């Protein structure tokens, strides 16, 4: 390598890496529109204010789709995408849906502001099949009546909102509030992190309800877990409830299902560059301290439920543990880690006491 | 399975599991069969 | 690369024998992608082992 005396140079070079967050936003709809130019017929298209949405569409004259896209940016910013088409049973594009989703890296949540059946149910079961193989999505539903959809019927990642919500128009027109509460989604992430249940969260903009729900049925309808849309006297509208839909004690709670939703998904990105290194003894130590650094900066900022001991973090990547030998032939590693996420806090209660 | 390169991912199998308290006091009562001032509907559900 | 291959047409290709496909991500591009030789066996794998 070294014939002629001279001076040589040389550097190290190493995939050494760290991880950084995203953020869980910007979801894409599906309802019909009208676009103004040929090719913006069926290709997503990322929208990033409510001034560009009219430069590019237009609001037309009878048309629910303007009017339910311009309340998601009075409740949250942020950007979003949209995927216009026009025939509820055209299952050419549908079935061309789920591969343009995974080419654009960052799609989180999915929606659907349409208001009839026919055409929501048609689009959830066209996607339904691309929640399972844990790439990252988490979508958003309505429920005709009292009780849940039967489209998706038991998955970790569904979200139910019962009660419509109506807004005035030149007699007031109903709305499936499946598009303005992704823009509630974006308030609770900003300032008070991912791991806060967006509850207490007040609806920005609104007349009142379409059906006036009250809490003798309310007893009924939070189990067989789907939300509701409840109003109060001096606060006005407001969220209330966070389960998802299967009540087992895994995953009953919509952030500590988004939490774990969201640390695979930043380092599963940042591991890409290293996928056909060496699997020596040096890549373990190099791998299992940049995961270590990750969590423990998520820890201090009180997101892990966990006291003041380092309990809440075991990530292990050795060869005696966590692995063996005849593995390695057949080009493996395996990285056992888990957290301990932190529950919302509901039912308070006092139980006074003489002494 | 285990067909192309790149990152896979997996998750915990199964979870913890308990108990949820009761409901304690639900009672259903004696209507008449003859009775006239009253719904020939044999089931009513009232909550409060 | 003058084709654009797929993410599971590399899956069907990487038993028994070794394709090896050249494929363009995003970030960094038109990069080589898998590192096999002819044969199946436990010992002989592997391009930079042998």
């Amino acid at each position: 390598v070294t014939s002629v005396p001279g001076v040589y140079i040389e550097e190290d070079a190493s995939p050494a890496m760290s991880v950084s967050a995203s953020a869980t936003a910007v979801p894409l709809f599906v309802a019909r529109f009208t676009p103004l130019k040929p090719e913006l017929a069926g290709v997503i298209t990322r929208i990033g204010s409510w001034l560009d949405y009219t430069i590019l569409f237009d609001s037309n004259v009878p048309p629910t789709a303007s009017v339910a896209l311009r309340l998601y940016f009075q409740n949250g910013g942020g950007p979003c995408y949209l995927y216009p088409l026009e025939k509820a049973d055209d299952n050419g594009p549908l079935a061309a849906l789920p591969d343009l989703i995974d080419e654009v890296g960052e799609i989180t949540l999915l929606a659907s502001p349409d208001p009839d059946e026919t055409y929501r149910t048609a689009v959830y079961g066209a996607l339904a099949a691309s929640l399972d193989q844990h790439k990252g999505y988490f979508l958003l539903a309505d429920s005709v009546n009292g009780d849940a959809p039967s489209a998706v019927g038991g998955s970790a990642q569904v979200a139910v909102y019962y009660p419509n919500v109506e807004v005035p128009h030149t007699a007031p027109l109903s709305l499936p509030p499946s598009a303005l509460i992704a823009g509630v989604y974006g308030k609770t992430d900003g300032e008070r992190g991912v791991w806060k249940a967006p509850a207490n969260v007040v609806l920005n903009g609104v007349s009142d309800v379409s059906v006036r729900v009250t809490n003798e049925q309310q007893a009924e309808l939070n189990p067989k877990g789907i939300n509701v849309i409840r109003h109060f006297s001096d606060r006005g509208l407001v969220v209330w409830g966070s389960r998802t839909q299967k009540d087992d004690d895994d995953w009953r709670y919509i952030p500590v299902r988004r939490l774990f939703d969201a640390a695979e998904r930043d380092i599963k990105k940042a591991l890409q560059p290293m996928v056909f290194e060496p699997n020596s003894q040096l890549t373990w130590k190099r791998v299992q301290t940049a995961i270590d650094n990750y969590l423990y900066r998520l820890w201090q900022q009180g997101a892990l439920a966990g006291n003041k001991a380092e309990e809440a973090y075991f990530v292990r990547v050795g060869k005696g543990i966590t692995m063996t030998q005849d593995e390695i032939n057949q080009g493996k590693m395996i990285i056992q880690v888990g957290m301990a996420a932190v529950r919302p806090a509901e039912f308070i209660i006092l139980k006074f006491t003489q002494d | 399975t285990t067909t192309y390169p790149g990152v896979y991912l997996s998750e915990d199998a199964v979870s913890s599991f308990s108990v949820n308290s009761a409901a304690t006091a639900v009672p259903l009562f004696a209507y008449d069969s003859e009775n006239t001032n009253t719904i020939n509907k044999p089931i009513q559900v009232f909550r409060n | 690369p003058a084709f654009a291959v797929s993410d599971d047409f590399q899956g069907k290709y990487n038993q028994g024998k070794a394709l090896n496909m050249i494929r363009t991500f995003s970030g960094q591009g038109t990069v080589v992608w898998g590192a096999r030789t002819l044969e199946d066996s436990d010992n002989w794998r592997y391009i930079p082992v042998r």
